[PDB]
């Protein structure tokens, strides 16, 4: 169940059923709570129409959601379509649209997306407006669809950047570690950041490309993990350039040094240089179910 | 009876005991010392349940076989040639061919690309075989066919994958056609048989749901082996499948006939007739309920 969680960082309410706002999604995405409590306003249907209203002015790139902030209304349904999003390679996507597209006319309409709603079953949203417009005059074409998507994960990985470098232009290595471990309290939470503290040098900063790159990787892990075992099976070490290969067959691309360099401060837990691949393994899962 | 413990030797046996139980020929050709093979019919068969092995050729027994031309057993155009010239199927290659056909083709691409020299997804002959021994763990005609008649020549990813699904075609129409089917058609209840074999599963209560399914389609008009093979082509893609279904996951919403097709269609690249699917969904709804729940049918198709 993760509808406790969605009306936890709800803020809206109409007629028994809960909404979040563009605001409330993205700290239910950044943060595991609230920090605060926050206050739930009842909303008429002029609440909504009203905060409906408006959806020209935001941005239709990578800012969309933090310039919508409190205006705007996502329903339960329309959050975990969201959520699963985030998790998806880039090859996901077009997979997930042609998921919606059931009669094949390469054009999501209303009545598809609906198809959702029905299976959370078994009334009008930002996601709508912005898809099909009010009474459902827009189809969504798969590039349209596509790009809401590529800027649904950049604009996450944008606010989080600034979250954890603190508003600063780079991010430091340690600052990374606390993005990454930020989702991990499992038993050996206490080595990981024992080895942040003293052995993350104050070395080559991250940039927000940089950091980019390795949120891409994030979405790999299944091939990742595959490369890890046939490592493990072949008893061979996962030293760095074992790393490198495994990254750039799940992926196609690199990772920059200053992040392998703390990737393998924080998961060499033997000393040798090698990388206790099953514990990274882990704390990138709680990465990815935040 | 028989039957019963023939299906234990292939859920448990080695698969040294399996080939020694199924396979039905011992060529000898002295000073050479003999060796035991398989003909394709004997390979279908060890990897399927209920099908009674030749009342002589149990354990250890054999038919006696000893520039002149050699008795061939493969139908014209068979994978099986590619291993020599008659089509039979030598112990090493049982091996082979059995990892070739239940190893996801993603876990072959990554294990190419891993092992070889500049991750092309391109191997010689020593690192096809770390590719082989890893892929194995994780759960010399035919050489020369991969590697050349030097062995010098290295493997592509793209030529082995076309040999996996040649493979895969061609065991999958010689079960369709073991099942003796009547006008291209088998029958509802010797689909059923195929599904649970391939599961791999243990189960006197889908072994039930199996038989019951003559019942459950009186209409009995069978299934195509189009049908039949675009339903395993499914299987095949199945991670890839419950990956796509994550907003369902997320609803904790099970599986209908509508969202298998489409999202068969949509990630398998097939199309499935409604009635391959009412078949699927009578062998594997044990609670009745007309929808498949994960533990009903995806992990068990995942986790065989
Ligand atoms: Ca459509
Ligand atoms: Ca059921």
């Amino acid at each position: 169940l993760r509808k406790q969680r969605f009306m936890q960082f709800s803020s809206l309410e109409h007629e028994g059923e809960y909404y979040m706002t563009p605001r409330d999604f993205l700290f239910s995405v950044m943060f595991e709570q609230m920090e605060r409590k926050t206050s739930v306003k009842k909303l008429t249907k002029k609440d909504i129409e009203d905060t409906l209203s408006g959806i020209q002015t935001a941005g239709c790139g990578s800012t969309f959601f933090r310039d919508l902030g409190d205006k705007g209304l996502i329903s339960y349904t329309e959050y975990l379509f969201l959520l699963t999003i985030l998790t998806k390679p880039h090859s996901g996507f077009h997979v997930a649209f042609k998921m919606l597209d059931t009669d094949g006319n390469e054009m999501i309409e209303k009545r598809e997306f609906f198809k959702l709603q029905k299976i959370i079953s078994k009334i009008n949203t930002t996601l709508q407006m912005r898809f099909f417009g009010k009474r459902g005059q827009r189809k969504l074409h798969y590039k349209e669809f596509r790009r809401f998507m590529e800027n649904l994960q950049t604009e996450i990985q944008e606010m989080e950047f600034l979250q954890f470098s603190k508003g600063l232009s780079f991010m430091r290595k340690e600052d990374f570690a606390e993005w990454l471990l930020f989702f991990t309290n499992t038993e050996n939470k206490d080595i990981y950041w024992k080895n942040v503290r003293e052995k993350l040098s104050a070395g080559e900063s991250i940039s927000l490309d940089e950091f980019k790159s390795f949120c891409h990787f994030t979405t790999h892990l299944e091939d990742f993990a595959i490369a890890m075992q046939m490592f493990s099976l072949a008893h061979r070490p996962v030293r760095l350039a074992e790393f490198k290969r495994a990254v750039k067959v799940a992926t196609g691309q690199e990772l920059s040094n200053n992040i392998l360099d703390t990737v393998f401060k924080i998961f060499d837990l033997d000393g040798d240089e090698c990388l206790s691949h099953e514990e990274f393994l882990g704390v990138l899962k709680n990465r990815m179910h935040r | 009876k028989v039957m019963e413990y023939e299906n234990r030797i292939r859920a448990y046996s080695t698969p040294d005991k399996i080939f020694r139980y199924f396979a039905t020929l011992k060529v000898i050709s002295e000073p050479g010392e003999a060796e035991v093979f398989m003909t394709p019919e004997d390979f279908v068969r060890s990897i399927t349940p209920n099908e009674k092995q030749p009342e002589h050729l149990g354990l250890d027994q054999y038919i006696i076989k000893r520039s002149q031309e050699r008795e061939k057993f493969a139908d014209e155009g068979s994978i099986f040639y590619t291993l020599g010239e008659c089509g039979l199927i030598s112990f090493s290659d049982y091996i082979f061919l059995t990892t070739v056909l239940s190893t996801p083709q993603r876990n072959f691409e990554i294990a190419f690309k891993m092992f070889d020299l500049n991750g092309d997804g391109e191997v010689d002959m020593e690192e096809f075989e770390q590719v082989q021994s890893i892929i194995r763990s994780q759960t010399s005609a035919l050489t020369t066919y991969f590697f050349g008649a030097d062995l010098k020549g290295k493997l592509t990813i793209k030529n082995f994958l076309e040999f996996q699904r040649k493979l895969q075609h061609d065991v999958l129409k010689l079960e369709f056609e073991r099942h003796d089917p009547v006008d291209g058609r088998i029958t509802e209840r010797q689909f059923g048989g195929m599904l649970l074999a391939y599961s791999g599963v243990q189960s006197k209560k889908l072994t039930a749901m199996q038989r019951q399914l003559k019942k459950h389609f009186k209409e009995g008009k069978g299934l195509t082996f189009q049908e039949v093979e675009n339903f395993f082509t499914f299987l095949k893609n199945i991670n890839d499948v419950d990956t796509a279904l994550s907003f369902y996951h997320m609803a904790g919403a099970s599986l209908d006939k509508v969202t298998m097709q489409q999202v068969a269609r949509t990630v398998a690249k097939v199309e499935l007739s409604d009635h391959v699917c009412d078949v699927v969904f009578a062998l594997f709804d044990c609670d009745g309920n007309g929808e498949l729940s994960n533990k009903e049918f995806v992990s068990i198709m995942k986790q065989r």
